[PDB]
């Protein structure tokens, strides 16, 4: 919808329900993902490079605490080559990484804000 | 009027090695 309407404030809100925290949900930015390589943050590398026992960010953030509330602030500026990956995030609930295993975003709440808009019905 | 019989032994330790990572240039 418009700026300043309180979008995160609703999600952070949600998260203080079901928790009775504020901090445990799992908040990423899509203000960061400009360029069209750094996809790989949110994966990790295949077999073969720098860094690769280290894992995921995203896929990290989830093998532990599995109930978490995920955001996308702002999923506008990234361009478009990142949606093809949430495009299989959704409806099948699952993501794979360089180990081969199976994170699974079965019972996970997807809420992803965005910005078009600003002035239309 | 017994004798030492000097006894031998084994001995081993292993080696290690090394892996590249490269690096993808960009
Ligand atoms: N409907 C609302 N109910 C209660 N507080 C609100 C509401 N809307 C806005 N606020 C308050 O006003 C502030 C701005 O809301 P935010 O949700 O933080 O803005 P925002 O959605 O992040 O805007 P952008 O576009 O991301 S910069 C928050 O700190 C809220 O506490």
């Amino acid at each position: 919808g418009p700026t300043g309407v309180g979008k995160t404030e609703l999600a952070k809100a949600l998260a203080d329900f079901l928790f009775d925290d504020e901090r445990a949900m799992v908040r990423i930015d899509m203000s960061e993902y400009g360029e069209k390589h750094t996809v790989a943050r949110l994966i990790g590398a295949p077999p073969g490079y720098v860094g690769y026992e280290a894992g995921g960010q995203l896929t990290e953030a989830v093998r532990r605490r599995p109930y978490t509330v995920v955001l996308f602030d702002e999923i506008e500026k990234a361009h478009p080559d990142v949606f093809d990956v949430l495009l299989q995030v959704l409806d099948e609930g699952r993501l794979t990484d360089g180990h081969g295993r199976t994170v699974d975003f079965r019972n996970t709440i997807l809420i992803l804000t965005s910005n078009l808009g600003s002035g239309g019905s | 009027a017994a004798a030492a019989a000097a006894a031998a032994a084994a001995a081993a330790a292993a080696a290690a090695a090394a892996a590249a990572a490269a690096a993808a240039a960009a």
